[PDB]
């Protein structure tokens, strides 16, 4: 029979997407520095509109102890530990998961959060002042006192 | 003075404010608007302490520690509950409008606002309303602008305007909509605009070049290095990640470059990351290029060197002292030639003779800011030695400092000082072939050919002291301005004479020496500064050797049938046709270089040398200061087949393989001991930094921060097995975080500043004895020579005035901070900031030529006809033609040469 | 498919070896007490724990006492790579000194992860060619370069969209 | 005046007694957050002070701990004597219910201390480990050999100039160590182990194979004359990792010490970090931590009783812990200032189903234990010691209470709101054999189920993380919404939380005795020193003194009766 795993179960790690379908990871490297094993490695790239994303992203699962500190440290909820434990491999080199092996097609355990809806940095589709709890930019040449 | 902080008695300087005094004692007070170099203004209101009237006072009063003098019998409390509450409140008010941007902010992990938010203890938001937002500006290729993150602390405008003297950055608007930026979109014009990325305590101004390949500060591998982009030798912290050089941070040196770099040294590091660099030894066999490892490259090179009759070595002022000495040992002292031209070498050795025999003390870069009058002769200081231009600006503001000190206004109260000294400033007299960037604060600017600048210098020396040779034919108005200069220089307590080899005239240097000698004869506390051209120009001058012309003569006559070229492209010091013919005549050309130069097509062997990021070595300042630079990273850590060794390592092993037919990859301290044994005038470089056996209580010095990430994944795509940590036998530094970087450690080489609670560039306060002073156990570096007991004689070779002769055109050198240097102009981010190739002409000469502004003229130099578009220069003199030195096709050796057949294409 | 250094009986031998596997469970550390025969009789060695420097020789000797054919399964991040103990007294992976056939990530892996490793090892044994006798034919072991498990399961893993939120049991 | 306030404990009567006996200038009293009077003694007065404390009217009878510290890189050493190294001695008085920490300062060129093996015999292994890891010699020690590292080890790994990380592997040294392990029986020299009378010549030396470790046995036929247990085969360098992880990211390593414990091993570390941080946690945090520690204690006790004589009870506990934390064995779920998440919706249903199903299993276990005459003949009377033997050897937990000494940490020195729970402490007669220890563990299982019932029945409503600014990490919804919380989270998960410079200490009742974390902060984001006292160390050292004159099967039964694991011994 299939094994029952609770929703909090710390298993295989994925990178998730936002409700708009774009990857949540802003390549802020907080997961890599919070990893006590140091088995996360990534690099920041930027789109033409200024959106931060990971150029690559790799996890050494042969080193990973599945402690969940990266998911706890993620401020966009991109990286998540999912309830799945079937990860046995023939070669240890195949236990290094690149971004194509981690980026799922959905939001994972957090179905709605979008960090770029809260950030003040302007990306495509969110100009200045269009994020949450943000006023429109008042021009410094305005007539109003 | 005596202060009591929280009941603890401290002894401080009574001329300081309480913020700098308490930061010097290791006490933590949050602050934003104060800078050690910019002074106190009291804007941000963050540094509040509670002052009491006496010991038996309980109610107190909140005072601002940066605007309060640390007088005797002072009673303050930092850890008072009301003071702590108000500091948290100030952080909270700043946090009300701050964007939720830390994961997508380049300042994160390096942010002073992050540090002070954590330090005040504010982590709970009770503000529910909207945040103000701002549009961003385009500030050019180097600085990225994000006005949302601003906390309105006014540090940027205070630095850029009051300190750096720039004019295109300001504060606009009012109550809570204050905006810090340019009046319109465009490139920031100041040569010191890069220091905004460390002055700004938030992420408003960030390194765009680093933002292209961003990594957080804890992920960097840092090393203490010396900037290689001119002769001033500013201390830097280059930091790498994944095998490429990522950032140049400033490294504090209380003697040289304290808080600030220039834009060339900060943003022209990108030649290290070029993908066409030599990464492996390559031997030319027919048309084939065979890649070798280190051993067989050394064997083949040694066999070819042993079968040849004479081997000559052409060094460079780019290469370190150790590399040039290793080449000198490999080829022999009499066969070693400096890679610079004869005229450049003559000017360089005259500058060295003036420095270490003229009996006039040459100041450090920090000490330039205390001189009472400045005369700059021929040297475009802003474009060739830019940090000297910044220090000159501070020395010019010294007059307002003295006026404010006369009214008992404290030295940190910068607004009162700038108010008292409104436009009064110390006398500055610059000379150039055209306008400079110091003309805004210059008391006088002289635009003249180099002969006339030298004649003005000789006339100033003659008027100061009649024993100096007299100048005939001085016009009455020029004599009146010479008398103005003489009255300003004679009355100064501390005059400073700045010149250099970039003006292209021996007589300019002689005139500067004459003015300095005349001022010293009157008992004045005169100092002299010489600006060399490259990072190790004075080291190559001290080492000595023949000129490049002699080496080419040896190659052309056939007396030398093997040439080893070290870190030299040979086209910036000689004509390209002659160099190409001479190297094509030789049956062995071996180029030991780290950049793909044009002479590698003729080369029979190319040794992939290491740049300053991948190597250790010593370089000599323009003031004669020996400074060690350490390797940042191992080039072979990620690419296992990369054979990219130090130049001195290559040459020492080549010498060992020539002598005893075995390779010998030596250690750096062995080469340094060889230098200080064979060359006694370079014996100071032994004390530039301690040896590889130096330990802080038994442990090496760490190159990377203690929270370094990705240890078991940064190379996992190459192999899942973790390689051995790279071994550094050369230096006291380790290629890991298993080491010491404590601020209280007894060392002088600090790879990067970090303290617990201070993750920003404000962490340097912990590594200093007093804030804004020196490092706690002294600055790194050592002067090679002291001031001589006896001076020189007066140089009596006074040139005649410039005669504009028909057909000839005297090439006036124009220097650009972005473009004149070779390696930095190879960096791809500089092509946006580079000027277009424009040949400068007088309106009279261009009208005679029938040429307007913008049309392209063709001129032939050394049998090579090239075409450039004409820019009209009003400040130029007739018979001169302006050329940008160091650019594509225009060698800096053309400075002072004549031109033929300048006609419209 | 490629391999790494008359036919039906080879499949018969492989089926016999595949269905009959006798483990030697090396204790070592806490992966053993998660997952719960002399080495001469056992043909599978399960390294479940940290390879300490003081008992790397013990593991090497008890591996050398086993007889061919022999397979190694490494459970847990410690035996995989050293795990979280990148420290002076810990060997960074048991594949530094013995050859490992199946690796399981986890700290510790579940017992069902060990069952999945047993199935992977069984497929690996079933798809390999070994000498039938030591007097006839090539005396070389032909390991098969099998398709990796993370590339085989890539489609269904990438296709995952929504998971249960962590606020419930 | 909170519990975490820095105190000097000058009102302690031990300070007045030491001042009246040795003079006021004989020692330096240090203000700490250890909760203990810390005094610095001259090295030449150390045995005198120890003998004076051994003979007080309510004497200090137990040496709880003894180890070293490298003080060379410690910058915030204000009010402290000049030391390059130091040796600390934690001594516990049970009648007084107090404890003291003596500290001896040592220069780098003179690293030797007089030995305490004439006062406290557990100082044997403590001083051997201090020599092995710091290089400090103890003069008068019977056999000062390495206990954690192999005898052919270069350097002392807990020194500050010794690199923490793993060096390059070598098959060269591996085959040397293999070849000396093959020739060890041939070249066994019985004074490289502290033995005597080696081959009488009727005596035989063997090696024996809860973790894997060797014990050298000296036999008169089948009677044990002497034995030395060879440990260090499970040494992970956890204390060195304490010096190389941030305060937050060291928590999984605290889990992997005493791997059957989980949250029980998590608890004293976060309690000592919160003492360093000046954090008082709310009541919901206290009850969550107590509930998880009691669940894991029940799991460990069930495993111990099943081993000594099952799978369903531990499976139910593992599903409950897996639902709460996401993991069974090493939850990594306690945080500085609170817990990682809130309790999931449905935790109470699982706990109620576990508590309604457990008492019949407990009745079955009591039937299988106290009514088993074969077990009651096999177990009692063998490897038995009284109160005096247990005190002098640092025995804690079930053995100490089985000697009749009523000392539990949860009652004498309460932590995490254990005084709010009504539970009993089982104490036996005067004899600590296998049988009495097993029944004490059964009674503690019953009391832990009582504590779990009280955790379920009145569970507080409130926060699962403290309001303190040093709570690592801050609550995740405020982190994802508020910029100052995002800043605090950013700097607390990357550089790490900054603990101000102090020394803290927390002892708890672990599943196998008293586990303590002694943390020294140098004001940075990592621990300057992490000292972990584990009870299995002190229990394993008592093995030679308890089976002098028993048989090898009796030694096997004694090994089964002691609750220990090798990760706890070696850490
Ligand atoms: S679960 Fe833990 S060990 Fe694994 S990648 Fe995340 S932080 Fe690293
Ligand atoms: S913490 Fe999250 S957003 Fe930041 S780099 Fe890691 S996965 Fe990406
Ligand atoms: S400026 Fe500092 S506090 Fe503001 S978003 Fe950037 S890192 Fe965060
Ligand atoms: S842009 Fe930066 S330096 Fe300028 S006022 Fe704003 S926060 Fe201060
Ligand atoms: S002034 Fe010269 S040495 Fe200093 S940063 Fe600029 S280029 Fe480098
Ligand atoms: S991988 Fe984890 S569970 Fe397994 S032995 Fe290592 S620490 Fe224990
Ligand atoms: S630092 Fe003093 S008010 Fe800003
Ligand atoms: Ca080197």
């Amino acid at each position: 029979e299939p094994v029952y795993l609770p929703p909090r179960y710390r298993g295989r790690i994925v990178l998730t997407r936002d409700p708009d379908g774009e990857e949540r990871c802003v390549a802020c490297n907080l997961c890599a520095v919070a990893c006590p094993v140091g088995c996360i490695s990534l690099q920041k790239a930027e789109t033409k509109d200024g959106r931060w994303y990971p150029e690559f992203f790799r996890i050494n699962f042969s080193r990973c102890i599945f402690c969940g500190l990266c998911e706890e440290a993620c401020p966009t909820t991109a990286i998540q530990l999912t309830p799945d434990f079937e990860m046995g491999e023939y070669k240890r080199q195949d236990l290094v998961y690149e971004k194509e092996d981690l980026l799922i097609s959905g939001p994972g355990k957090y179905p709605e959060y979008n960090f770029y809806r809260m950030a003040g940095m302007a990306i495509d589709g969110k100009d200045k002042g269009e994020a949450e709890n943000e006023a429109k930019p008042i021009d410094v040449k305005s007539l109003l006192p | 003075a005596t202060i009591h902080v929280d009941g603890k008695e401290y002894e401080v300087n009574g001329a300081d404010n309480l913020l700098e005094a308490c930061l010097s004692l290791g006490l933590d007070i949050p602050y934003f608007c104060w800078h050690p170099a910019l002074g106190s203004v009291g804007a941000c209101r963050q540094c509040a302490v509670k002052q009491y009237q006496n010991a038996e006072d309980t109610r107190g009063r909140l005072v601002m520690s940066c605007m309060t003098p640390a007088s005797d019998g002072t009673f303050i409390s930092i850890d008072d509950e009301e003071a702590k509450q108000f500091r948290e409140s100030v952080v909270e008010w700043l946090m009300t409008n701050h964007p939720h941007d830390c994961p997508v902010c380049e300042e994160g992990g390096n942010c002073h606002l992050q540090d002070m938010t954590v330090m005040t203890g504010h982590s709970f938001r009770r503000y529910r309303f909207t945040k103000r937002t701002h549009r961003n500006q385009d500030l050019g290729p180097f600085i990225s602008h994000e006005m949302n993150r601003c906390i309105a602390c006014y540090r940027c405008v205070r630095y850029y305007k009051d300190y750096a003297g720039g004019t295109d950055l300001g504060v606009y608007g009012a109550h809570d909509n204050v905006y810090f930026g340019r009046p319109e979109d465009g490139t920031l014009e100041s040569e010191f605009s890069g220091n905004l990325v460390e002055i700004c305590p938030t992420g408003v101004f960030t390194d765009k070049t680093h933002s292209e390949r961003y990594n957080r500060k804890w992920d960097m591998q840092f090393a203490p290095s010396i900037c290689q982009q001119c002769s001033i030798g500013c201390n830097i912290s280059p930091g790498e990640r994944y095998g490429e050089l990522r950032r140049i941070e400033n490294r504090y040196n209380g003697t040289v470059n304290h808080y600030f770099l220039c834009d060339r040294g900060r943003f022209g590091y990108g030649y290290v990351n070029l993908k066409d660099r030599p990464r492996q030894p390559v031997q030319r066999r027919g048309d084939d290029f065979i890649t070798l490892n280190a051993e067989q490259a050394m064997q083949g090179a040694a066999d070819i060197l042993r079968q040849s009759k004479k081997v000559i070595g052409i060094g460079s002022p780019r290469a370190s002292v150790e590399s040039n000495f290793a080449l000198r040992e490999l080829v022999g002292e009499e066969n070693f030639y400096t890679g610079i031209a004869h005229g450049e070498q003559e000017r360089l050795q005259l500058a060295l003779k003036v420095l270490r025999e003229g009996g006039i003390y040459t100041p450090a870069l920090r000490e330039i800011e205390s001189y009472d009058a400045v005369l700059v002769l021929g040297e475009d200081v802003t474009q060739t030695g830019a940090r000297v231009a910044l220090a000159v600006r501070q020395a010019v503001k010294g007059k307002a400092r003295e006026m404010a000190a006369a009214q008992k206004v404290a030295d940190w109260q910068i607004a009162a000082i700038l108010n008292i000294g409104q436009r009064a400033k110390h006398p500055l007299f610059v000379t150039n072939v055209d306008d400079t960037r110091l003309d805004d604060i210059a008391a006088w600017t002289y635009r003249a050919p180099v002969e006339d600048q030298a004649r003005l210098g000789f006339a100033i020396a003659h008027a100061l002291d009649n024993s100096a040779p007299a100048v005939d034919g001085i016009e009455p108005e020029l004599q009146s301005k010479i008398d103005v200069i003489v009255q300003a220089l004679a009355g100064a307590k501390k005059p400073l004479i700045i010149s250099g080899t970039n003006a292209g005239s021996l007589e300019v240097i002689q005139a500067a020496a004459n003015v300095a000698k005349a001022l010293k004869g009157r008992g004045a506390d005169v100092g002299i500064t010489m600006i060399a051209r490259s990072v190790n120009s004075m080291g190559l001058g001290i080492m000595g050797g023949g000129s490049l012309e002699e080496a080419l003569t040896e190659l052309e006559t056939g007396r030398a049938d093997a040439v080893v070229v070290l870190e030299n492209d040979l086209h910036r010091h000689a004509s390209a046709t002659r160099v190409n013919a001479a190297l094509a005549k030789a049956p062995l050309v071996m180029v030991v270089d780290h950049q793909r130069t044009a002479i590698m097509e003729n080369a029979h062997l190319v040794l992939s040398a290491a740049s300053f990021a991948e190597s250790d070595g010593t370089v000599i300042n323009n003031e004669g200061r020996a400074q060690r630079f350490f390797q940042v990273y191992d080039p072979a850590y990620y690419d296992s087949k990369t054979v990219m060794l130090e130049s001195w390592r290559w040459l020492h092993s080549l010498h060992s393989t020539l002598l005893s037919r075995e390779v010998d990859w030596t250690q750096l301290d062995h080469v340094i001991d060889a230098v200080v044994a064979k060359i006694p005038e370079l014996a100071g470089i032994k004390d530039a930094a301690p040896d590889a056996t130096f330990r802080i209580r038994g442990q090496k010095l760490a190159r990377e921060p203690h929270r370094y990430s990705g240890r078991t994944a940064m190379r996992a795509n190459i192999s899942v097995h973790e390689p051995r940590q790279p071994q550094d036998i050369d230096t006291m530094f380790t290629f890991s975080m298993e080491g010491n970087n404590q601020p209280t450690a007894h060392r002088s080489q600090v790879p990067f500043a970090w303290a617990p609670g201070w993750n920003s560039p404000q962490a340097w306060n912990k590594f200093q004895d007093e804030v804004g002073g020196k490092l706690r156990f002294g600055d790194p570096g050592v002067r090679l020579f002291e001031t001589s007991e006896n001076g020189l004689d007066y140089f009596t070779s006074v040139p005649a005035r410039f005669q504009p002769q028909d057909g000839k055109w005297r090439i006036a050198p124009y220097y650009h901070l972005f473009g004149s240097d070779e390696l930095s102009q190879r960096a791809p981010v500089f092509q946006s900031r580079m000027p277009q190739p424009y040949i400068k002409l007088n309106p009279a000469d261009a009208a005679k030529l029938g040429v307007n502004a913008g049309t392209r003229v063709s001129f032939s130099y050394d049998g090579n006809t090239v075409t450039l578009p004409v820019e009209i220069a009003e400040g130029l003199t007739a018979g001169q033609v302006g050329l940008p030195m160091g650019m594509s096709g225009i060698a800096p050796v053309l400075a002072g040469a004549h031109l033929e057949d300048l006609k419209e294409a | 498919m490629d391999y790494t250094l008359m036919g039906k009986l080879n499949d018969m031998v492989n089926w016999g070896r595949k269905n009959s596997i006798w483990p030697y469970n090396f204790g070592l550390s806490c992966c053993y007490v998660e997952m719960v025969a002399s080495p001469r009789q056992a043909d599978l060695m399960v390294v479940a724990g940290t390879c300490f420097t003081k008992m790397a020789p013990v593991i090497q000797r008890l591996y050398d006492q086993m007889l061919e054919p022999k397979w190694v399964i490494s459970m847990g991040a410690c035996a995989n790579s050293g795990g979280m103990y990148d420290i002076y007294s810990v060997v960074q992976g048991v594949d530094k000194f013995i050859p490992v056939d199946v690796y399981i990530p986890g700290c510790p892996p579940r017992p069902e992860a060990y069952m999945q490793a047993l199935m992977l090892l069984q497929e690996s044994i079933g798809k390999e060619r070994r000498p039938l006798s030591w007097v006839v034919g090539d005396q070389g072991v032909y390991r098969a370069n099998m398709q990796s498990e993370r590339e085989r399961k890539r489609g269904e893993r990438i296709a995952v969209t929504n998971l249960r939120t962590p606020d419930e049991i | 005046e909170p519990a975490w306030q820095t105190r000097d404990h000058l009102d302690d009567p031990v300070i007045g007694e030491l001042r009246n006996r040795f003079g006021p200038d004989a020692f330096t009293v240090q203000a700490t957050r250890t909760g203990v009077p810390v005094v610095w003694i001259k090295r030449e007065q150390l045995l005198e002070v120890g003998d004076f404390l051994k003979k007080l009217p309510k004497p200090y009878v137990m040496l709880f701990d003894l180890h070293g510290m490298d003080e060379r890189l410690r910058t915030h050493r204000e009010g402290l004597p000049a030391a390059d190294f130091s040796v600390f001695y934690h001594l516990i008085s049970i009648d007084r219910n107090r404890d003291i920490m003596l500290k001896v300062a040592l220069a780098e060129n003179d690293l030797h201390v007089p030995t305490f093996t004439k006062l406290f015999p557990n100082a044997n292994w403590y001083e051997r480990e201090t020599w092995d890891l710091f290089g400090i010699t103890f003069d008068g020690h019977p056999n000062l050999r390495r206990i954690m590292m192999p005898q052919t080890w270069k350097g002392h790994p807990l020194r500050k100039d010794y690199p923490a990380r793993a060096t390059e592997f070598s098959p060269f040294e591996l085959t040397k160590a293999k070849q000396d392990l093959e020739m060890e029986a041939l070249t066994f020299k019985p004074e490289e182990w502290g033995m005597k009378r080696g081959t009488n010549e009727d005596f035989m030396f063997l090696n024996l194979g809860h973790g894997a470790f060797r014990i050298v046995l000296q036999l008169d036929g089948e009677e044990i004359v002497d034995c030395v247990p060879d440990i260090g085969y499970h040494h992970r360098g956890a204390e060195k990792m304490g010096e190389r992880q941030s305060w937050h990211s060291y928590i999984p390593y605290t889990d992997r010490i005493e791997y059957l414990g989980g949250c029980v091993n998590e608890m004293p570390y976060v309690l000592a970090v919160e003492k360093l941080a000046g954090i008082t946690v709310p009541d919901r945090v206290n009850v969550i931590r107590v509930m998880l520690s009691e669940l894991f204690r029940i799991n460990s006790h069930l495993l111990y009783i099943s081993t000594f004589i099952a799978f369903t009870d531990r499976q139910k506990i593992y599903d409950l812990v897996e639902a709460i934390t996401g993991f069974r064995m090493h939850p990594a779920w306690f945080r500085i200032g609170g817990v990682a998440h809130d309790l999931p919706r449905g935790w109470d249903r699982l706990l109620r189903e576990f508590l309604d199903w457990m008492p019949k299993r407990l009745a079955s276990y009591e039937k299988a234990a106290l009514q088993n005459t074969i077990l009651k003949g096999r177990s009692q009377g063998v490897a038995a010691y009284g109160a005096k033997e247990a005190l002098e050897w640092g025995t804690t937990g079930a053995g100490l209470r089985a000697t009749g000494i009523d000392f539990d940490v949860r009652k004498a020195r309460p932590y995490s709101g254990y005084e709010n729970f009504d539970f009993e402490i089982p104490v036996g007669g005067g004899v600590s054999d296998c049988y009495t220890r097993v029944m004490l563990k059964v009674e503690e299982l019953r009391q832990s189920l009582r504590i779990l019932e009280q955790c379920l029945n009145n569970m507080p409503e409130g926060p699962f993380k403290a309001d303190h600014p040093l709570t690592t990490p801050p609550p995740k919804e405020r982190t994802l919404q508020h910029i100052e919380t995002l800043i605090t989270h950013f700097l607390q998960v990357s550089w790490g939380p900054v603990m101000p410079a102090n020394e803290s200490f927390q002892m708890i009742e672990a599943t196998k005795g008293i586990n303590s974390y002694y943390l020294t902060s140098d004001g940075s984001t990592m621990s300057y020193r992490t000292r972990i006292r584990t009870p299995s160390y002190a229990h394993l050292q008592q093995i030679p003194a308890a089976i002098r004159g028993s048989l090898v099967s009796d030694l096997i039964v004694y090994l089964g009766s002691i609750d220990f694991v090798m990760s706890d011994v070696d850490r």
